[PDB]
DNA sequence: CCCTGGAGAATCCCGGTGCCGAGGCCGCTCAATTGGTCGTAGACAGCTCTAGCACCGCTTAAACGCACGTACGCGCTGTCCCCCGCGTTTTAACCGCCAAGGGGATTACTCCCTAGTCTCCAGGCACGTGTCAGATATATACATCCTGTGCA
DNA sequence: GCACAGGATGTATATATCTGACACGTGCCTGGAGACTAGGGAGTAATCCCCTTGGCGGTTAAAACGCGGGGGACAGCGCGTACGTGCGTTTAAGCGGTGCTAGAGCTGTCTACGACCAATTGAGCGGCCTCGGCACCGGGATTCTCCAGGGC
């Protein structure tokens, strides 16, 4: 067996039964999936990226992922990835 | 009697003229209204820097020329010399917006 | 030991013994070397003595050179009928007009040399300083100097760049908010005396070394009319509105960028802001003056006067507020005529001449409170009612005067309206303050 | 108690300036309805920027839009402008 | 003795990897420091946008009378809905398609 | 005997072509061209299968969104039959 | 090899033009594809071979293509 | 003892600050470690892309018949040239106007 | 005393004088080249970082930096391009 | 000049095959837990220079409204040739299978190249300051455009 | 019916003035060079086995070719309409001012909490098998459409 790799397979499972309960996905779409999610999270984080070096600081923070689903999101999907997140903040920071 | 230049001489003239040049084609003033008002909707008690509308006007004038160049190839190519309300979606929906 | 009478170069009239004062101080400036500022009130005949002065330097000294005087532009025909009538052997040209103008005077008149007087204007001036600053001034004249009181200016700073020998300055408010001010004009006068920037260490010390270069004389030497005025301060609270208001302007959908701006009108009108006035109807009944302090104090004290003298004038320094009184008066269908920064000139004049002819309907004549020239004689009016105060207390006497010139028969009411527990209490304490300085400074 | 509005501030942009962009453009005739569909693309163009414009005023928890923020919206759009920093 | 390990996501209630998106970031030469609530924040981003995908491709497929989603299924989802299309516009997806469409002018007198 | 006129079998392939996803070049008469085409850049090149698939996809995608524009263009000019000039036109717009 | 241009025959040249939705198509166009398709393939091939050639690589992987698609704005989801 | 300090721009030939962009790339979080070379390459490149923008645009002021280069004859260079105007595609300059441009049918005949 | 602000202005002088001794460059025209400088140097620097994390290597070195010039530069600019920057870095290792 | 009537294509329903999707197991390496530290960012203070709001005064360039005439967009018509739909024959793609070895991919080892640190010093930046390149004006010289008219 | 003279317009041209930005010179300080150490990334060699490439034969779908005809491209003509040109009038831009703040940037400090590094361990996740329900393939009966002929 050669080198382990990572995906985000399982991952996208789980959410797909917490969607559709009994509907299943093949091999095909599960690789677009993965390079989807891949390239939303290159997007998002080099965006950050360059808003700390524009403003000067040396952190990547949730203030700096929420300027930049602003940025890359078009309208409404901005407005509910922006609520999902706050939540998981809110509740990882009261449950921790 | 008194002369008339043709109906087209003067606007090759004020081609020519106004790709010679390389100052700003709208009003300051007004430019500077229409952008704080369109500012306003998206969030209230916002003061400008006048290099941010130099820099505006700048890149809203650049986008119009191209636009209407590409407008008046289309124009061309139906065969007119006039540009028209179609040109200009066509142009949009060939560039992608 | 000095020209004891009414000189000879000018010819159709005797000067007063202030003018020929003035006259021998001037010359006692061009003797001893040194510029100085003229300050004689607002009436003492300040064109008349600076004639004098051009009339002197070039008849009993031989220097008919170059001379500028710098002027408003509503003061270039006054300035040029003086100089036609009273010294007539000088030859005063003016520069006035378009491009085309211009460049026919400056090849006509001005290059060839064949005149001695030159009056302009301030535009004309900084759009001609190229062809001014060539030639060698003798005698620089700058008519209401308070307009080159701040330095960092355009014109401050051409002024400064020709090439003088003697230089006058005539305003009747040298000092108007701070010493900076007189610091400035006193360095375009003398920069090598006051170059540096800024009872025995004040008052007394700032007035011995105003002295020698300064000059005021009061009203008071001729009086004999003009009955004293009389400045009485009404207090006003706010409405139920305008407490509403005034509290939400406070606490934080409108931009609210100067809060001062702000907090200021709704001190004067709640209505200005968009859509605190009820709705679509659009009706001028009675919820106009409710909605004020000013407003309900104003209708109760207008139809008194009315009944009594009448005439009012009413200053403002907003057009807005000036639209609302006019809705209230023509609801109550009195009688007014307005004048600001819109009105056009020769309307200006017709509404001033039909205020003032001598038997007329009119009751309330509205003014911006800097929308004048500093004429406008509305000497015909017997109470004046001052909407909103201004920072500037010069402003608020200019206002005053207008309708406390020499032609007064009544003495004159000044109604001064002030909210309590805003912002127009520390205007006022602000302009007491400036008032204050300039008195202790200037008047003695 | 007076109302008088002036005009539309998209109505500032006027017929002869769009004229004057037609003809650096280089265009020689011009419809009559070109003026509000000009106005509409402008609009819809500067909505975008100043929406991103200020996106950034508003992370870098200031209330003045910067010539540097506006460089970076229209980086962002991808018109790169080269003069402002 | 140390407690029982629970994952970050279970703290936050998400089904994406906190942890794998923290060390993502942390290897990724974006920033010299991240802070906390940042993986948690992006793994609530891409975990709404998969569900949002995953939703409508799922209802395609249902209208098209099968089970598994294939990419013909992820493509008529992307491109039939506004804000996705605005997302993913430079985006091809292997054996999806193109949606039915025919020009009015084409189609017969 | 039978015959349809000109433009109903045209249709009908339209409307069967887009509801396929398959491909629609012949996969090695396209492996022959991308090799001759890698030979001016280096020699003895190998590739995998999958790269081959890639860039078939990426070519067919790439012609369908141009005849896309080139129809919207033919249209403008008012006409059914597309031209190299409407070819011409749609990648000048786009940029090319 | 040569003479591989003409491999990409007439029909496929119709059959991806009637998914674009045209109905009519000139005789002309054929040539015209031909070369777009050329070009395009070239720039892509081009950054692919030089993604290769920096992994010292003698083989050309779907890996190199994606990464050339991206560079060239041309995201191709579906292979890594 | 020690010697003098003789700069890298220097040691390479270089009229571009090739510690300065060493210091840029360790700042700009590309990557953990730099290399020696990668700046001397990197200020080799910018160098010769500068001076070749710089010679058109020269070329540009002596056909104007200026003694001084404006933005004017940086978008004449830049246009009118294939290599750069590929570079510089989607660039706007500030005040640069356009290239003069009539279309063949327009003209009178 | 204000704040020191970096610019590339020396430089661009430099090369202007050696390429055109007798012409000058007005501010604006400085301005526009110190920014073409800076989006260059971010285009290559990043374009080479991307290859590092794509060949799972750490280092950015001259290889990385050709390799990202030839990406990034069209042709004979590229080619011109490296032979300046091999020129370049042969001088700084022959006998510095 | 739309209504039946044939034909062709497509659709739906029903039954037999195969192939991987989804589950269950194993092993490992990577994330979670504690503990300690340090440096980054938040908070405060003190200067300086810009931007917003409500006005005024003046000059003048540009917008604006209007009217006329003229290219031009647009519809209509006729012609011709070109592309499409169909049938026949050829060709090479597809698929399955086999075979060989080139190169991708992993591991172990060692060295050398870079990060980090401390001095030392000079190159680059802010600051003043003069002069000259370009903008502008003015008066010509010339090149263009348009019309009327003389000549077939 | 065409071609030219000439008038009027606009434009290119040489000269003279003036001003404000370019370019140079200066002090100093902050970042780059010199010299060293220490450790981990990467170059290098060697092994494995996967995946590529080459070849061959049989099938059959797909390509190439040729025919015949209707529809679409395209040229030409006529018209009336909306845009260009020019002119006189109106408006608002632009410049120069008041008067007061607050906002934001550079300086300089202080300080505390949040991120980083390190050491353990055990649970989540990736790879490997295995099996059955879905997808595919065929087959048959059905519905919808498209084209043609004429009694509507
Ligand atoms: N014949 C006159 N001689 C001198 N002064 C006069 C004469 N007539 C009127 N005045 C004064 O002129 C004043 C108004 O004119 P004003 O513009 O102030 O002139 P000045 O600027 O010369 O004082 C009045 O107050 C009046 O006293």
């Amino acid at each position: 067996r050669k080198t382990r790799k990572e995906s985000y397979a399982i991952y996208v499972y789980k959410v797909l039964k917490q969607v559709h309960p009994d509907t299943g996905i093949s091999s095909k779409a599960m690789s677009i999936m993965n390079s989807f999610v891949n390239d939303v999270f290159e997007r998002i984080a080099g965006e950050a990226s360059r808003l700390a070096h524009y403003n000067k600081r040396s952190t990547i923070t949730s203030r700096e992922i929420q300027t930049a689903v602003r940025l890359l999101l078009p309208g409404e999907l901005a407005k509910h990835a922006v609520s999902e997140g706050t939540k998981a903040v809110t509740k990882y920071t009261s449950a921790k | 009697k008194p002369h008339r230049y043709r109906p087209g001489t003067v606007a090759l003239r004020e081609i020519r003229r106004y790709q010679k040049s390389t100052e700003l084609l709208i009003r300051k003033l007004p430019f500077q209204r229409l952008v704080r008002e369109i500012a306003q909707d998206f969030k209230t008690d916002l003061r400008f820097q006048s290099s941010a509308v130099m820099a505006l006007q700048e890149a809203s004038e650049a986008y119009l020329v191209g636009l209407f160049e590409d407008t008046n190839l289309c124009a061309i190519h139906a065969k007119r010399v006039t540009i028209m309300p179609k040109d200009i979606q066509l142009a949009r929906r060939i560039r992608g917006e | 030991t000095r020209f004891e009478d009414s000189p000879s170069y000018v010819k159709w009239g005797k000067l007063r013994d202030y003018q020929v004062r003035g006259l021998n101080w001037l010359i006692s400036l061009y003797e001893n070397g040194i510029n100085g500022i003229l300050a004689d009130e607002m009436g003492l005949g300040k064109t008349l003595q600076t004639i004098s002065l051009l009339g002197y330097m070039k008849h009993y000294r031989n220097i008919p050179g170059p001379h500028m005087v710098l002027v408003p532009k509503s003061t270039l025909h006054n300035w040029m009928s003086e100089f036609k009538r009273w010294v007539p052997t000088l030859r005063s040209v003016c520069l006035i007009g378009d491009k085309e103008q211009r460049a026919a005077f400056v090849r006509d008149v001005l290059l060839p040399g064949e005149w001695d007087v030159c009056v302009t204007s301030y535009e004309m001036l900084i759009k001609e300083k190229s062809v001014f600053k060539k030639f060698n001034w003798r005698y620089l004249v700058i008519d209401e100097a308070h307009r080159i009181k701040n330095e960092k200016s355009k014109l401050s700073e051409i002024v400064r760049e020709f090439k003088t020998t003697n230089r006058l300055l005539l305003t009747g408010t040298p000092l108007q908010n701070n010493l900076h001010e007189l610091w400035s004009l006193l360095n375009f006068l003398l920069p090598d005396v006051f170059n540096s920037a800024d009872d025995q260490k004040l008052v007394e010390r700032l007035h011995m070394v105003l002295r020698p270069f300064l000059l005021r004389r009061i009203k008071a030497d001729v009086e004999k009319s003009l009955p004293p005025k009389k400045e009485v301060k009404i207090y006003v609270g706010l409405s139920k509105m305008q407490r509403e208001w005034y509290t939400r302007i406070l606490m934080k959908k409108m931009r609210l960028l100067n809060i001062l701006m702000q907090l200021r009108k709704c001190c004067n009108h709640p209505y200005l802001f968009d859509g605190a006035e009820p709705g679509p109807p659009y009706t001028t009944d009675m919820h106009l003056v409710t909605n004020s302090g000013k407003m309900v104090v104003l209708d109760k004290l207008l139809p008194k006067l009315k009944e009594q003298g009448s005439r009012v004038l009413i200053f403002s320094q907003m057009t807005r507020v000036l639209d609302i009184l006019e809705d209230y008066c023509m609801w109550r269908n009195y009688e007014y005529c307005r004048l600001d920064g819109q009105t056009p000139h020769d309307e200006r004049q017709d509404s001033i001449n039909a205020y003032n002819e001598p038997n007329s309907t009119k009751f309330v004549f509205m003014l911006s409170t800097r929308a004048g020239g500093l004429g406008i004689n509305l000497a015909t009016a017997d109470v004046v009612i001052l909407y909103d105060s201004d920072w500037n207390p010069q402003v608020d006497l200019q206002a005053m005067d207008r309708a406390h010139r020499i032609g007064q028969t009544k003495t004159v009411r000044v109604f001064r309206f002030i909210t309590d527990n805003t912002v127009e209490e520390r205007i006022v304490e602000r302009a007491e303050m400036k008032l204050r300085l300039d008195s202790i400074v200037i008047q003695q | 108690r007076h109302r008088k509005v002036l005009r539309d501030n998209i109505q500032g942009i006027t017929k002869p300036a769009i004229r004057r962009l037609a003809r650096r453009g280089g265009v020689k005739r011009i419809s009559g309805l070109i003026y509000e569909e000009t106005r509409g693309v402008l609009k819809v163009f500067l909505e975008n920027v100043i929406r991103d414009a200020v996106t950034y005023t508003e992370h870098a928890k200031r209330k003045t839009v910067t010539a540097m923020d506006v460089v970076y919206a229209l980086k962002r759009q991808g018109r790169t402008l080269y003069g402002f920093g | 003795t140390r407690a029982k390990a629970k994952t970050r996501s279970s703290r936050a209630g998400l089904q994406f990897p906190v942890g794998r998106v923290h060390r993502l970031l942390r290897k990724g030469n974006y920033a010299e420091r991240v802070g906390a609530g940042a993986p948690v924040y992006l793994a609530a981003v891409l975990e709404y946008l998969t569900a949002e995908i995953l939703e409508l491709a799922g209802n395609a497929a249902r209208d098209n009378k099968k089970t598994r989603i294939i990419p013909r299924h992820l493509q008529l989802a992307v491109r039939n809905d506004e804000e996705l299309n605005k997302l993913l516009g430079r985006v091809t997806i292997a054996q999806g398609g193109v949606l039915p469409n025919i020009q009015s002018v084409l189609l017969p007198k």
